[PDB]
């Protein structure tokens, strides 16, 4: 299950979701890097665990703090 | 002799170890040192698989049948192939 | 020069002879 | 050890300044009289009176603007560690001494097993105050030599 | 016998593959070999030791050979602060082209590896100067290795093997080892320091060709005979000294300065010569204590007997401990490990504060790779000391010859020892974690002042007793009145006090509230680690759950499901669980050393002093932050020098995660899995023509634990060792 | 018992969404106001958890997505979220009572249980079948015409209450002229008259980014049969 919900999270942020320009060009959340960086195990470490854990790690002092604590607490 | 099975003098002759040997090692022989007048005996230690259930059913102070695991043979390892 | 010979010898040959030597000794019977 | 008093440390009076500004930042977006504006204001006053009490009770602040505790026992600072500490040790025995009395009290029954999974509330009520004087009571047990046993340990 | 293993008949007739696995693990256990006798037991050990010296000398001849055949040693000398020391050359035929470029560095011509073992500085200091010194350095050690291999063979033939009484001579051995081994060697190393090393650091090149002409001191070998030794400390190296030449070069050979060499940030040469000369005497005089053949000197048996306290509080005291030690090898080994376990930690602690080699306090990576190395070695060795304590209580202890002495009593109140260890661990665990979560929460809500910052004042008082003036407590050596200050104002204090207040070295770093909380976390590790080992040792002979544990040996799987289940009961398993707490504990130590220094070297000391009070600070600002350069060792854009460390980093994660497979999933499941497989192979056509000689069975219960721990440890070392080197070397600062 | 707890769980969710939420604000600008339906007491500084989810409100931003569920059913009132909360709570007492009754007062026999033909027969027609058809009802008369106002773009406060359509049949005409003839085409097999509110579009709705409620309306009807 864990790899499935990892597969879904990265694929949608990189290839589907994201804002849209008024002009019409689309920029996805992670810039469409799934198709190149997800094939190497180190890729799943740099650009998914390390680069998408920024928000949880520095979530201290704002309303997302309760997630920062649970992140540690669940470890 | 593959494993060594030893029965002490504490045994009260309850025939709970013999009935619990899954491969017919232990057996009961007459005695005169208990009210029941019978003590267990282990004359077929070859086939002894080592399954300590034989002495998880000895109800004495510490134990009266004891099992020491030695070298392993092809039947004391319970190999079917 | 010299590495190009000694690296394979300790990486390929010397393992092979070692494994095949032990395998006979382990599997002997007398 | 060079820890300046918090009522003097400019760093301490800096942290107080930011956290107030940070809260007042979050306030100039709601209505000047809605429920959020009051709750924000409530926490703002709570903060200022928090910093003042830390710069009043003699807490010493380092170069981080943060309080530091002197647990060395310098009795200029007794209410930081020693005074709260004794307050704990009083309580901790009270819990300890009461529980001991109960187990001894129910020890002489047909099966003490049942009176511990199903606690006797009345008996635990006539024992709950005996922990008010545990320092006196225990210290007499130690002298009289009934606080401990010697070599009869398992069974009885 | 009749096949491998030749030393154990019970294993030989085992038909399954269990024999092969167990014929390797029980090779060196000489007691449990069949037909062993007490003469063989020693003679094998004596021959085996010479085998272990052969490896050590052959190992060190490897380093000298490569550093002088593929290394930068002559160039590195010319500028120690800008030339990466070179370990060896790389020839890997899988390398592509951009890797060949990337790993070409250090002024070489092809790929190389940068040496982080710090050999380059050590050989600079002790006087080596070209390649050619190293080649003969290689040959000599190679010869010494050849000599040792002869000895291991020689002392097995008849008419060359010692008898029992020779090994059991505990007195004549302690004289030689104390006076000859420890003693003379230290005296002779002093000789080399003042005949080669010190002259090298003053521009004088002295070698075996000419070392008879040169004088260590222009009036040498006189002033010592007269009694006015007060000349060898006359005119030392000036403050403005360049390590390799004659500028400011004094002529003193033995001094007492105590500071640092200003240029190279190391201890002075002339101090280290004096110190090895001083402790060359202590051991020589300590070596003539015990009686051997000449009617003077103590008897160690007598000393043990005489120390019996009146009043009986120690029972019969140390009576009879002579034979018990002098007849139990597992006892002697236990003591050796305990002493060796300590000083290795001592070595780690002193080297990083008092750099003893020139230009090694500015090679930051070498410092980290050394201090971390020796602590992990010390963590392993210390666990062995208790492990062979347990084997002592099982195999060789005798409950009659040790009647009521100090040793049998430690089996008599084992409940009192075990419980209090449990208390001290619990008290440290609740509050060190307790204050930590509190510090964590208070920062999560945006209030950093509401933390619990306890100033580590006792350690700050001690630092003030050694002269550090930051905390201004004005005590001994920090106050001018003190006679202790006056007693040293003209010998070493001016140099020692100048080093301790310098803010560049690691001598007595400033400590704050962060360092208080970590130290208890360190302290928690030692008690809990001790608790497992000490609980293992004292319950080895027996306990209530199984009061005849001694009849099964040190290591047995379990005792069956009865009486409520007995999984993990052998004293072996106590050592087993212990290693986990050792790796965790040493984890908390090396973590602390690296981060505190990695902030210092950047001059950003505030970052540690604030982030190190709440856990997310350690996870964000140390782990996550410092691994940015490591994980980019290779990406879909390119590779770097750091790729090899990036690869090993994951390789560490992979072995570690394989460890769980053997710890969690236990044997009975896999055994049923093999039987189906060994059926499929017996029915597949073209593949029923090949038959196993040794039947296939799943690993034994103890083997899985050992195998499972081997992966966990290997993966845990390689992972951290990769992050430690890459992150530091990435910035080289 | 397990059935009863779920109802109690549902009751809280509807209650909480009514008393402690910016739902009605969320119905104005659903694109850029986070759904919040939990508000913490400020004791130990933990009021920092009350995030600026916008809409003149504060609180823990939820993610279970009830708000899209309450909009797809045309709730558009705090009052209506309150009454269902009571209704959900009542059933919890009904179920919990029911459990007691059928084990201590009147417990069924074995022969009752083992008759698994009728078991399947009711669940297929009664629970699964009539469940959809009833729900396909509520979508036709309530969720569809109301949400067609909000999607058209109107303040939630002025949308005529859902019992106005079911009474004033002319209002449904002003959106859906097929509602003039009544239910007689359904009885004369002229089913292509209800093509306004029973379709087979597919795709997603450009205005709101979801399915077309006509398809959903048709879907449960097709499933029902
Ligand atoms: C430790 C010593 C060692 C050495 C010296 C080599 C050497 C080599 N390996 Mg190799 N390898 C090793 C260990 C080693 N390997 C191990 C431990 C593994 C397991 C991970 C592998 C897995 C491996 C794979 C999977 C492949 C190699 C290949 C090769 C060849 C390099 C590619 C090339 O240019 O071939 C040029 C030469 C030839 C193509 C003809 C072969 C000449 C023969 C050997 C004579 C070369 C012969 C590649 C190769 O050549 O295989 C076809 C390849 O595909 N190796
Ligand atoms: C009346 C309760 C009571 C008392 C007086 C003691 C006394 C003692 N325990 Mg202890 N213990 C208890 C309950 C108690 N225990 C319970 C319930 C547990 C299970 C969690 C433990 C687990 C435990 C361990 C693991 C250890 C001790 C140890 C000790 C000794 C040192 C004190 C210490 O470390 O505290 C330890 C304190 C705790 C572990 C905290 C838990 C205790 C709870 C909070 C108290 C329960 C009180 C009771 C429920 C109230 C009854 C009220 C009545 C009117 C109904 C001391 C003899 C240590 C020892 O051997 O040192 C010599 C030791 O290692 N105990
Ligand atoms: C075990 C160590 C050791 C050994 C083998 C030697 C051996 C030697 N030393 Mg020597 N030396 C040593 C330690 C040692 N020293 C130490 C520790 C010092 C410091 C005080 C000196 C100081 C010293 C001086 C000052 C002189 C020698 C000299 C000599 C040589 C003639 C001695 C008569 C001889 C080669 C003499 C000589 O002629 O050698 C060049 C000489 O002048 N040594
Ligand atoms: C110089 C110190 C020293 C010496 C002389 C020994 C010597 C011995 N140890 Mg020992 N030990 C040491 C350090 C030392 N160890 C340290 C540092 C630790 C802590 C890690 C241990 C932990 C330890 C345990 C837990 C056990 C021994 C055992 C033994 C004995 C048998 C070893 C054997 O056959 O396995 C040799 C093993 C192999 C050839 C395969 C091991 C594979 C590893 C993973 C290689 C990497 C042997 C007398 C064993 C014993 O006596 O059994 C009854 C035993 O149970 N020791
Ligand atoms: C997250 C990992 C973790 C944690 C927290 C612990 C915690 C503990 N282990 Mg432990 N252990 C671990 C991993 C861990 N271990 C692993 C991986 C192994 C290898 C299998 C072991 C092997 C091991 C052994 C062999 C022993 C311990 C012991 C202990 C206790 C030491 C006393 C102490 O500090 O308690 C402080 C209390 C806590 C940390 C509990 C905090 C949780 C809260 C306060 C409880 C209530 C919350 C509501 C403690 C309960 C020793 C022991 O029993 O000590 C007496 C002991 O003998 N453990
Ligand atoms: C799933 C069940 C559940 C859970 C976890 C909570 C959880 C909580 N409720 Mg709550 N509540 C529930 C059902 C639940 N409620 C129900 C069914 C009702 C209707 C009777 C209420 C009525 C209610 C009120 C009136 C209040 C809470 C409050 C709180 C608080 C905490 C977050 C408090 C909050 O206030 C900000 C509060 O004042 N609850
Ligand atoms: C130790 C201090 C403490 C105390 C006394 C409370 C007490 C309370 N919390 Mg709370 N909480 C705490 C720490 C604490 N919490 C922490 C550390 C977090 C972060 C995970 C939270 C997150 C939290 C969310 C909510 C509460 C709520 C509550 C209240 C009802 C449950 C109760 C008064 C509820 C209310 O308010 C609620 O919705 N708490
Ligand atoms: C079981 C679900 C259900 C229920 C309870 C109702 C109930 C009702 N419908 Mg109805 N309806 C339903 C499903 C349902 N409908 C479906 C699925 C369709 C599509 C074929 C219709 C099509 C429909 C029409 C065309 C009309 C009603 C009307 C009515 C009302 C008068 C009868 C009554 C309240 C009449 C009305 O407008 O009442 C105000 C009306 O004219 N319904
Ligand atoms: C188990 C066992 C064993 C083992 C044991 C062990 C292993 C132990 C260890 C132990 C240890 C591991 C210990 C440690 C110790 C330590 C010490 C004892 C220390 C001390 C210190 C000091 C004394 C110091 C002092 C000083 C100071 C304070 C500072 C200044 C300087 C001076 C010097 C003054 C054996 C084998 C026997 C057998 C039986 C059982
Ligand atoms: C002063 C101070 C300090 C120090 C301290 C110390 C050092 C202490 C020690 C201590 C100790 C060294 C102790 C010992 C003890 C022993 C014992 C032995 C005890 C016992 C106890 C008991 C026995 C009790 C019991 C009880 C009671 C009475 C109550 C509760 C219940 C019970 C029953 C548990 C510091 C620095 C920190 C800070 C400042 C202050
Ligand atoms: S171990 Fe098993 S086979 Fe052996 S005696 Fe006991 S019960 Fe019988
Ligand atoms: S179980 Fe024990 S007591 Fe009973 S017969 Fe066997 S040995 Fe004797």
């Amino acid at each position: 299950i864990s790899v499935v919900i990892f597969h879904f999270s990265w694929k949608m942020q990189s290839d589907v979701w994201g804002t849209i320009s008024d002009q019409g060009v689309v920029t996805h959340i992670t810039g469409g890097n799934f198709a190149q960086s997800s094939i190497t195990i180190n890729g799943w470490l740099r650009d998914f665990l390390w680069a998408q854990a920024s928000q949880v790690i520095q979530s201290y002092g704002s309303s997302l703090s309760a997630y920062g604590l649970f992140f540690l607490g669940a470890h | 002799m593959s494993h060594s099975v030893k029965i002490y003098d504490t045994c009260i002759g309850c025939t709970q170890c013999v009935r619990a040997c899954p491969t017919d090692v232990l057996e009961m022989i007459p005695w005169d040192g208990c009210k029941a007048k019978q003590i267990a005996s282990a004359p077929r230690t070859e086939d002894c698989v080592g399954c300590k259930r034989c002495e998880s059913a000895c109800p004495t102070d510490f134990l009266s049948v004891r099992v020491y695991l030695g070298p392993e043979t092809t039947r004391s390892m319970a190999l079917s192939y | 020069n010299l590495p190009s010979i000694f690296v394979p010898l300790v990486g390929l040959v010397f393992p092979a002879i070692a494994m095949t030597s032990l395998f006979l000794y382990v599997q002997k019977k007398k | 050890a060079g820890l300046t008093p918090c009522k003097e440390s400019k760093a301490f009076a800096k942290r107080e300044k930011q956290s107030v500004k940070k809260l007042n930042s979050s306030l100039k977006k709601y209505a000047p009289d809605s429920a959020p504006a009051l709750a924000i204001q409530a926490t703002i006053d709570k903060t200022k009176r928090r910093f003042e009490n830390y710069g009043k009770f003699g807490l010493l602040c380092g170069s981080d603007g943060l309080p530091h505790l002197i647990v060395s026992g310098d009795q200029r600072h007794w209410g930081e560690f020693i005074t709260p500490g004794v307050l704990f040790l009083y309580i901790a025995g009270w819990i300890g001494w009461v529980g001991r009395s109960y187990l001894i009290a129910v020890s002489g029954e047909k099966k003490p097993a049942m009176r511990e999974i199903i606690i006797d509330v009345e008996l635990a009520a006539r024992i709950i105050p005996r922990g008010f004087i545990w320092p006196v009571a225990a210290y007499r047990e130690l002298i009289n030599g009934d606080l401990v046993v010697d070599d009869a340990d398992i069974g009885y | 016998e009749l096949r491998f293993p030749r030393f154990s008949q019970g294993l030989a007739q085992d038909p399954t593959t269990r024999r092969i696995w167990f014929g390797i693990a029980t090779a060196h256990d000489f007691e449990s070999h069949d037909d062993i006798t007490e003469e063989r037991l020693y003679q094998n050990i004596f021959a085996s030791h010479f085998g272990q010296l052969a490896i050590i000398f052959l190992w060190t001849s490897g380093n000298l050979f490569h550093v002088a055949w593929q290394g930068n040693f002559e160039s590195w000398i010319q500028d120690p602060l800008h030339v990466r020391p070179i370990a060896h050359a790389i020839w890997d035929p899988h390398f592509g082209q951009p890797a060949v470029e990337a790993f070409t560095r250090g002024g070489a011509a092809g790929p190389v590896n940068i040496a982080y073992s710090g050999v380059y500085q050590w050989w600079y200091t002790i006087g080596l100067r070209t390649n050619e010194d190293l080649y003969t350095g290689a040959l000599f050690l190679l010869f010494l290795s050849t000599l040792s291999l002869i000895a291991s063979w020689l002392h097995l033939q008849p008419k060359w093997k010692p008898s029992l009484s020779w090994f059991k001579n505990a007195e004549s051995r302690l004289n030689h080892h104390l006076s000859g081994l420890f003693g003379v060697s230290s005296l002779a190393w002093t000789g080399h320091l003042v005949h080669v090393a010190i002259p090298a650091s003053r521009g004088e090149y002295v070698r075996w060709n000419n070392f008879l002409d040169v004088l260590p001191y222009p009036q040498g070998l006189g002033p010592l005979l007269t009694g006015q030794w007060n000349l060898y400390a006359q005119n030392p190296d000036s403050s403005n000294h360049l390590f390799g030449t004659a500028q400011g070069a004094g002529t003193a050979i033995l001094t007492l300065l105590g500071g640092f060499h200003p240029q190279t940030q190391s201890l002075w040469l002339t101090d280290m010569a004096h110190h090895h000369l001083a402790i060359a005497f202590i051991f020589l005089i300590a070596g003539h204590m015990y009686r051997t053949n000449f009617g003077i000197g103590h008897s160690i048996k007598d000393l043990l007997e005489a120390h019996t306290p009146p009043g009986g509080r120690l029972g019969r005291g140390h009576k009879g401990l002579y034979d018990t030690i002098n007849n139990s090898i597992h006892f002697q080994l236990g003591l050796a490990l305990a002493s060796l376990g300590v000083i290795t930690s001592l070595v780690a602690q002193h080297m990083y504060s008092l750099p003893p080699y020139a230009f090694i306090a500015q090679d930051f990576t070498t410092q980290a790779a050394l201090y971390t190395h020796h602590q992990y070695i010390a963590g392993f060795i210390m666990t062995g000391a208790f492990a062979h304590g347990a084997i002592f209580f099982i195999r060789d202890y005798n409950p009659e010859q040790n009647e009521d002495n100090v040793l049998a009593r430690m089996l008599d109140h084992k409940e009192a020892i075990i419980s209090h260890l449990s208390w001290a661990s619990l008290f440290l665990g609740f509050h060190t974690l307790g204050l930590y979560v509190h510090n964590d929460v208070m920062l999560a809500f945006g209030t950093p002042e509401k933390q619990i910052l306890i100033e580590p004042i006792f350690a700050q008082w001690i630092q003030s007793a050694h002269g550090k003036t930051t905390y201004g407590f004005d005590i001994l050596l920090s106050s001018t009145n003190g006679p202790a200050f006056n007693a040293g104002r003209s010998l070493w204090l001016p140099g020692w006090l100048n080093a301790v207040n310098e803010n560049s070295n690691s001598l007595f770093l400033t400590i704050g509230p962060g360092d208080f909380l970590v130290h208890h976390a360190i302290a928690l590790g030692l008690h809990t680690t001790t608790l497992i080992l000490v609980k293992g040792a004292l319950d080895a002979r027996g306990s209530k759950l199984m009061p005849d544990k001694k009849d099964f040996g040190y290591s047995f799987p379990c005792d069956g499901p009865g009486r409520g289940g007995t999984c993990d009961i052998s004293a072996w398993d106590a050592f087993y669980l212990a290693v986990f707490w050792m790796l965790n504990t040493i984890g908390w130590v090396t973590f602390y050393w690296h981060w505190k220094h990695i902030t210092l070297w950047q001059g950003n000391v505030s970052q540690f002093n604030e982030s190190s009070t709440y856990l997310m600070g350690w996870l964000r600002d140390y782990l996550w932050l410092n691994s940015s350069q490591l994980i980019n060792g290779y990406n879909p854009f390119g590779m770097n020098s750091l790729s090899v460390w990036a690869w090993m980093f994951l390789f560490g994660h992979l072995v570690w995660a394989t460890g769980f497979m053997f710890l969690i999933s236990w044997r009975g499941y896999w055994q049923e899995l093999i039987e189906t497989l060994a059926w499929a192979h017996e029915r597949t056509p073209l593949a029923n023509l090949i038959r196993w000689r040794d039947k296939p069975v799943a690993l034994s219960i103890v083997q899985a634990r050992l195998v499972g721990l081997a992966h966990f440890s290997v993966g845990y070392i390689f992972t951290y060792a990769a992050f430690l080197i890459a992150s530091t070397s990435g910035k080289f600062g | 018992g397990q059935l009863s707890i779920i109802f109690l769980w549902l009751s809280g969710m509807y209650f909480h969404g009514a008393r402690f939420s910016n739902y009605e604000a969320w119905l104005s600008d659903p694109t850029h106001i986070g759904p919040s339906a939990q508000v913490v007491w400020p004791i130990v500084g933990q009021e920092i958890l009350n995030g600026d989810v916008g809409g003149g409100f504060r609180g823990i931003q939820i993610t279970s997505g009830f708000f899209q569920l309450w909009r797809a059913s045309g709730i558009t009132s705090e009052l209506q979220l309150y009454c269902t909360a009571i209704g959900a709570l009542v059933f919890a007492a009904l179920m919990l009572f029911a459990g007691w009754f059928h084990y201590h007062k009147a417990a069924p026999k074995l022969a009752w249980f083992q008759d698994v033909e009728s078991m399947l027969n009711h669940h297929l027609a009664g629970l699964l079948g009539l469940g959809s058809l009833s729900w396909a009802g509520h979508q036709i008369h309530v969720s569809l015409p109301i949400n067609q106002f909000l999607d058209a773009g109107v303040d939630p406060k002025e949308i005529p209450l859902p019992h106005e359509f079911i009474l004033n049949r002319d209002l449904l005409a002003q959106l859906y002229p097929s509602f003039a003839e009544g239910a007689t085409p359904f009885f004369t097999l002229n089913w292509s008259k209800y093509a306004e509110f029973l379709t087979f579009r597919g795709g997603l709705d450009p205005v709101t980014g979801g399915l077309w409620l006509t398809d959903i309306a048709h879907h449960h009807l097709a499933i029902a049969i």
